[PDB]
RNA sequence: GGUUGCGGCCAUAUCUACCAGAAAGCACCGUUUCCCGUCCGAUCAACUGUAGUUAAGCUGGUAAGAGCCUGACCGAGUAGUGUAGUGGGUGACCAUACGCGAAACUCAGGUGCUGCAAUCU
RNA sequence: GAGAACAGAAAUCUCCAGUAGAACAAAAGGGUAAAAGCCCCCUUGAUUUUGAUUUUCAGUGUGAAUACAAACCAUGAAAGU
RNA sequence: AAGCUCGUAUCAGUUUUAUGAGGUAAAGCGAAUGAUUAGAGGUUCCGGGGUCGAAAUGACCUUGACCUAUUCUCAAACUUUAAAUAUGUAAGAAGUCCUUGUUACUUAAUUGAACGUGGACAUUUGAAUGAAGAGCUUUUAGUGGGCCAUUUUUGGUAAGC
C-alpha cells in the first residue's frame, strides 16, 4: 500500500488502582520495575469519597507507560495469557483499546515472596506515522479523517496481527 | 450606601468590543507619538495599567510628554463656571491618533500648492470653503420617466 | 386581599418580572395557553381569527383565565372540542406589587407611615400594546359564527376596546391563503405534528432532496 | 457543529492559527521607549528546519517587518562546508556571517571585529572609545524552548563573536555546570566545532563501522575524517571574516517561466 | 437634597471661561531626563548666537 | 505563480465533508555518543539529511453547506425621536406640521488581501 | 462522548470534541487562553529618596491608584516586566 | 462697586464640514444568558411503570429526560445590532515649507527629539452668523427653608403626596 499508513503502535500503559495508600502500594511498585525497567509514577487522588475513603492528593494508583518494542513484548507475553482472545467492547471509537488483569505473575515474573497478588489494567493505543502534528509546539494541526485510526481498522490489525480471534460478540 | 468609585458605571464602557477580546494589535504600539499631536480617547479593559478615569472616555486632547510606554495628554475639563487643565498620564494603549488633523493638513497643503499654482497661471483662486449653496436652474427631460400618476392607498386590502 | 383591576391598568411602572432579583413570586392563575384540538394540521383549520388590543394596558392572569374558559364552554358546547384550536397569545411576565400597610410583626404597633413603602408581590400581569393579539382562534370556514360570538363572550372580562380581526392568513401561519395552496400543490410544505415545515433554495441539496422529494 | 458556536467564535490572529508565531513575545520585542520615537528595535530571527537554519535581522513596520540582512545555512558551501547543515558549529557559523555581512553593510566590520581567536569564553561586545557604539540587536528563538546547550545560543555565540553585541548571559551555552554555576570553555570550543559528533564519528569507526556509514556515508564521499574538523570550520570562519558578503543563485528562469509551468498545476474555480 | 436647577444659569451669567492657552508652556510634568537636557542646549544656543 | 522565514489587517482568512497537488521547499520520517528533559528520546534536546513517503500536515479546488463580509428602489422613510400648537380624546393614547431616522426580516453577490528577504521549472 | 479486572452514576488510566460554558481569596460587574488561569524554578519592586498627576474635590485633606526621574535589587538567554 | 492693561483681538448657552465616544428608545432571542406554550422526529444496555417473559447489552407500549428541526411570549439589574436628542476636538501667523545651529538626552550612526537662526508664502491669512468691546485683578453684600408647568422618570392604588 504505502508506508507511513500502517498502525504502528506507539504506547501501552500499565494502570494500578489500588484505593489506598501503605506499603500495599509500594508493593504494586516494585512490580513494574522488572516488567518494564522504567520506574512508576504514583498517581494522586483528585476528589473524596466515603465509600473508598479517599482524598486529594493521596497516592492510590499508580501507572506507567512504555513504548519501543518492550509494549510489542509484554503485550505478545500478556495476551497469551487471555488466549490471544479479546472482545468488541475493548475497542474504542477512537481505535485503541484496552484490558485488565489479575493474575500478574502469568507473565512469568519471578515472584517475589513479598508482593502477594494483584491486579493491573492495560490499555494500548496506536496510531499511523504523523500524529507528531498534534504534540509539536510550532505549528500543531490536526490529522485528517483519510489518515485517522478508528475501530474497524484496529481489529483488522489485531486479526491480521497476533493471527486471529477477535471475539467480534 | 451610595458607592462613587473610579470604575463606576462601567458595564459597558471598557468592556471590549463583541468579537474584539484579546491582544492588541501591534499597531498601536508602533503609532508614534510626539508633543503637539491631538489624540482621542478609548480605554480598553484588557489594559488595567494606565487606565483613564470614565470621564476622559470620548474625550480628545493635545499630548506634552512622552515617556516609557505612556504619554501624557493635556484635557480641559468644564466644572462649574470655567475649565480646567489636566495633565494626565497614560500608556499607548487607550489612545489613538484625530484624523481630523490629518484631515486638515493635507488640505493646508493643498491650498498652499494651488496659491502657488495661482501665482504661475496668473489667475485669482478662492480656497476658503463654502457651504452647500442652493441648487441651481436646470431642464428636467421627460422622454421615458414620464410622470406615473400616484394616490394614497385605502385601509380596506391592507388591514 | 386582591386590589381592583382598575388600579394596575395602566403601563406605569417598568417591568419587574420573577428573577433572583425576585424571587419569591405568585404563580399564575393561567396555565394552559393551549386548548382545543391542539395536534391537529394546519390543513384542517385555515381560517384564523384574532383578538387585537386597540389600548395599551395591562391585562391580569385571571382575566386571561376568566376569559379563557368563557370561549372554551361556549365553542365546547355548541361546535365540540375537536373543532378549534385556540392559543391564549400573550404571557404575563409582569409582576404586581402591593405595600399592604402591615400594622404589626415584630414588636408593639409596627410600620407605620411610608418609611420603607417598597411592594410585596401579589399579581401578575401582561402588558399590551396597541395592535396586539391576544386570542388566535383557527377552525374551518364554517364556524367563523361560534368563534365571533366566543370572542365576544370574553371581550367582557378584560377592559378596554378589544377589535376582532378575520385574517387573511391560513391557520397561525404568516402566508395568506392562496400563497398556501401555490406552496402545498408545489413541494414547498412539509408537514409536523402542530405546524409546517417550508422548503428553502438555499442550503444542502441533499438535506433538502431528502425532505420534500415531492419536490424536484 | 452548531450555528450559535460559530457565529460567536473569535478567531486567533492567523500566525498564531498556524502556530508560528508568540505575540506575547513579540509585543516586548518589538515596543520601543516610546522617547525614542522612530528609532527601530532589531531582532535577530534564528530558526531551525529540519535541514536547514535561518538567521535574519529584522525591523518592525506598521505594514509588516523589514529585513536588513539575511543568512541561510544553504550558503556555507561557499565558504567550505558541505554536510551538517544543521549543526551547532553550523549555528554559531551562520550567526558568525550574518554578523560579519551586517557589519560592513554599516561600515563597522573594520571597528568591530569581534573575536578572531576563539576559546569557547563568555566575553560580550565592548563599546570602542570614542567611537561609534556596537550594534545592538536582540534574539527571539521563536517557539524553541530554550535549553543549555542548543542550536539556537549556537547562533547567538556567533553573532557575539562576529562584534554585533547580543546581550546574553552564560548558563544556557553548552558547558556551564548548573552546580558550581561556571562555565567550561574547552567544551565549548568543541562544541563550536565537530566536538559532539566528530567523537561520535571516531568511537564508531572502532566500535560499530556499519552504521558509521549508515549516517556519515556523506562524510566518506571526500574522505572526511574526525579529525578533520577544525580545519574545516576555522577555516570556514576566516572564508566568512574575508567575504560574507551575499553573491545569490543564477536564476535559471525569470521567475515568469517559473509561473508559467505552475499556472497550469494551480486549479483555479 | 440635590436639586441642579439653576447651576447652569448661574455659570452662563459669568460665562464658561477657556483657560487661555499661552506659549511657552510649563514643564512640571515631563521628563526630567529631557528636561535637563533642555537646559543645556538652550545656553548653548544663547552662547553660540552670543558670537554670530 | 508555488514555497519558506518574519509579518501587517485579524473569519471574504473560520468550521464541516470530499478531491487533487510537477519543482524545489516545508514536513513526516531515521539514531540516542554528547549538552539536555522525560516514568516513556512520545514531547523537548542533540546527530546524520543518510535510510523511506506524499499517506498526513500544508496549499489549492469543490458544496443550491453552516458561519462571516459587503450592498440595496427588500422591509421602512416603518419603529423610535427633537421642536410646536387654547390640536383630538373621559382617559390610555393618537393624529398633524417642520426635521433626524433604525434594527430584524427578504434578496443579490463575495469567500482572504498584502509588505521585506530568500528560493523553485 | 468512546473505552480498560475487581471498579459500580463517581476511585485511577487512554483518546476525541471542547471560545471558555472553568479558575483568578472574598460582593457584583468587567478583564484574561503558548494567559491574568493550572504546575514548577529563582526570589523579595510589599525597598530607599522626595516630587508631578487622576478619582472624590473647595480643584484642601485623607484613602486608593497612574506615569516618569535618581540609587539599589530580583527574574530571565534576552527583550522586558 | 472700584477699576487696570489693551482696542475688534480672538471671543460665542449657535450652525455647518471633517473626525471621535456612548450602549438609552426601538429591535432580537429559529443569536448568547435567563424566562416560557405547544406538539411532532429520534435516541438509551442506562428514570419510572405496563404485556411477553427463566433471563437478557431481549421485544413492544408508555411516560420522563436529553438530542434534533420548528413554534407562542418576555427581561430596570440580558444582548449580536443600534438611533433621535445631547456631547469631545479641529477649521492656521503661536501657521506651512526650505535651510542648518545647540544639547550632558537618543541613536549603530554625521539618527531622531526639543528649541532655534536665516529664507519664501503676508492680497480669500485658509467655513457660516453675530460681537452693544476682549482679557485681568482686588473687595464685599445678601442667600445657603424653595414651589409650579410641559416632557423623561422612581416609590405609592392614588394624592393639590
Amino acid at each position: 500500500q504505502n508506508p507511513m499508513r500502517d498502525l504502528k503502535i506507539e504506547k501501552l500503559v500499565l494502570n494500578i488502582s489500588v484505593g489506598e495508600s501503605g506499603d500495599r502500594l509500594t508493593r504494586a511498585s516494585k512490580v513494574l520495575e522488572q516488567l518494564s525497567g522504567q520506574t512508576p509514577v504514583q498517581s494522586k487522588a483528585r476528589y473524596t469519597v466515603r465509600t473508598f475513603g479517599i482524598r486529594r492528593n493521596e497516592k492510590i494508583a499508580v501507572h506507567v507507560t512504555v513504548r519501543g518494542p518492550k509494549a510489542e513484548e509484554i503485550l505478545e507475553r500478556g495476551l497469551k495469557v487471555k488466549e490471544y482472545q479479546l472482545r468488541d467492547r475493548n475497542f474504542s471509537a477512537t481505535g485503541n483499546f484496552g484490558f485488565g488483569i489479575d493474575e500478574h505473575i502469568d507473565l512469568g515474573i519471578k515472584y517475589d515472596p513479598s508482593i502477594g497478588i494483584f491486579g493491573m489494567d492495560f490499555y494500548v493505543v496506536m496510531n499511523r506515522p504523523g500524529a507528531r502534528v498534534t504534540r509539536r509546539k510550532r505549528c500543531k494541526g490536526t490529522v485528517g479523517n483519510s489518515h485517522k485510526t478508528t475501530k474497524e481498522d484496529t481489529v483488522s490489525w489485531f486479526k491480521q496481527k497476533y493471527d486471529a480471534d477477535v471475539l467480534d460478540k | 450606601g451610595k458607592s462613587h468609585g473610579y470604575r463606576s458605571r462601567t458595564r459597558y464602557m471598557f468592556q471590549r468590543d463583541f468579537r474584539k477580546h484579546g491582544a492588541v494589535h501591534l499597531s498601536t504600539y508602533l503609532k508614534v507619538y510626539k508633543v503637539g499631536d491631538i489624540v482621542d480617547i478609548k480605554a480598553n479593559g484588557s489594559i488595567q495599567k494606565g487606565m483613564p478615569h470614565k470621564f476622559y472616555q470620548g474625550k480628545t486632547g493635545v499630548v506634552y510628554n512622552v515617556t516609557k510606554s505612556s504619554v501624557g495628554v493635556i484635557i480641559n475639563k468644564m466644572v462649574g463656571n470655567r475649565y480646567l487643565e489636566k495633565r494626565l498620564n497614560l500608556r499607548v494603549e487607550h489612545i489613538k491618533h484625530s484624523k481630523c488633523r490629518q484631515e486638515f493638513l493635507e488640505r493646508v497643503k493643498a491650498n498652499a500648492a494651488k496659491r502657488a499654482e495661482a501665482k504661475a497661471q496668473g489667475v485669482a483662486v478662492q480656497l476658503k470653503r463654502q457651504p452647500a449653496q442652493p441648487r441651481e436652474s436646470r431642464i428636467v427631460s421627460t422622454e421615458g420617466n414620464v410622470p406615473q400618476t400616484l394616490a394614497p392607498v385605502p385601509y380596506e386590502t391592507f388591514i | 386581599a386582591r386590589r381592583p383591576a382598575r388600579c394596575y391598568r395602566y403601563q406605569k411602572n417598568k417591568p419587574y418580572p420573577k428573577s433572583r432579583y425576585n424571587r419569591a413570586v405568585p404563580d399564575s392563575k393561567i396555565r394552559i395557553y393551549d386548548l382545543g384540538k391542539k395536534k391537529a394540521t394546519v390543513d384542517e383549520f385555515p381560517l384564523c381569527v384574532h383578538l387585537v388590543s386597540n389600548e395599551l394596558e395591562q391585562l391580569s392572569s385571571e382575566a386571561l383565565e376568566a376569559a379563557r374558559i368563557c370561549a372554551n364552554k361556549y365553542m365546547t358546547t355548541v361546535s365540540g372540542r375537536d373543532a378549534f384550536h385556540l392559543r391564549v397569545r400573550v404571557h404575563p411576565f409582569h409582576v404586581l406589587r402591593i405595600n399592604k400597610m402591615l400594622s404589626c410583626a415584630g414588636a408593639d404597633r409596627l410600620q407605620q407611615g411610608m418609611r420603607g413603602a417598597w411592594g410585596k408581590p401579589h399579581g401578575l400581569a401582561a402588558r399590551v400594546d396597541i395592535g396586539q393579539i391576544i386570542f388566535s382562534v383557527r377552525t374551518k370556514d364554517s364556524n367563523k359564527d361560534v368563534v365571533v360570538e366566543g370572542l365576544r363572550r370574553a371581550r367582557y372580562k378584560f377592559p378596554g376596546q378589544q377589535k376582532i380581526i378575520l385574517s387573511k392568513k391560513w391557520g397561525f401561519t404568516n402566508l395568506d391563503r392562496p400563497e398556501y395552496l401555490k406552496k402545498r400543490e408545489a413541494g414547498e410544505v412539509k408537514d409536523d405534528g402542530a405546524f409546517v415545515k417550508f422548503l428553502s433554495k438555499k442550503g444542502s441539496l441533499e438535506n433538502n432532496i431528502r425532505e420534500f422529494p415531492e419536490y424536484f | 457543529k452548531s450555528s450559535a458556536y460559530s457565529s460567536r467564535f473569535q478567531t486567533p490572529f492567523r500566525r498564531r492559527r498556524e502556530g508560528k508565531t508568540d505575540y506575547y513575545q513579540r509585543k516586548r520585542l518589538v515596543t520601543q521607549h516610546k522617547a525614542k520615537y522612530n528609532t527601530p528595535k532589531y531582532r535577530l530571527v534564528v530558526r531551525f528546519t529540519n535541514k536547514d537554519i535561518i538567521c535574519q535581522i529584522i525591523s518592525s513596520t506598521i505594514t509588516g517587518d523589514v529585513v536588513l540582512a539575511a543568512a541561510y545555512s544553504h550558503e556555507l558551501p561557499r565558504y567550505g562546508i558541505t554536510h551538517g547543515l544543521t549543526n551547532w558549529a553550523a549555528a554559531y557559523a551562520t550567526g558568525l556571517l550574518i554578523a560579519r555581512r551586517t557589519l560592513q553593510k554599516l561600515g563597522l566590520d573594520e571597528t568591530y571585529k569581534g573575536v578572531e581567536e576563539v576559546e569557547g569564553e563568555y566575553e560580550l561586545t565592548e563599546a570602542v572609545e570614542d567611537g561609534p557604539r556596537p550594534f545592538k540587536v536582540f534574539l527571539d528563538i521563536g517557539l524553541q524552548r530554550t535549553t543549555t546547550g542548543a542550536r539556537v545560543f549556537g547562533a547567538l555565540k556567533g553573532a557575539s563573536d562576529g562584534g554585533l553585541y547580543v546581550p546574553h548571559s552564560e548558563n544556557r551555552f553548552p558547558g556551564w555546570d548548573f552546580e558550581t554555576e561556571e562555565i567550561d570553555p574547552e567544551l565549548l570550543r568543541s562544541y563550536i566545532f565537530g566536538g559532539h559528533v566528530s567523537q561520535y564519528m571516531e568511537e564508531l569507526a572502532d566500535d560499530d563501522e556499519e552504521r558509521f556509514s549508515e549516517l556519515f556515508k556523506g562524510y566518506l564521499a571526500d574522505d572526511i575524517d574526525a579529525d578533520s574538523l577544525e580545519d574545516i570550520y576555522t577555516s570556514a570562519h576566516e572564508a566568512i571574516r574575508a567575504d560574507p558578503a551575499f553573491k545569490p543563485t543564477e536564476k535559471k528562469f525569470t521567475k515568469e517561466q517559473y509561473a508559467a509551468e505552475s499556472k497550469k498545476y494551480r486549479q483555479t474555480k | 437634597n440635590h436639586t441642579a436647577h439653576n447651576q447652569t444659569r448661574k455659570a452662563h451669567r459669568n460665562g464658561i471661561k477657556k483657560p487661555k492657552t499661552y506659549k511657552y508652556p510649563s514643564l512640571k510634568g515631563v521628563d526630567p531626563k529631557f528636561r535637563r537636557n533642555h537646559k543645556h542646549a538652550l545656553h548653548g544656543t544663547a552662547k553660540a548666537l552670543a558670537a554670530a
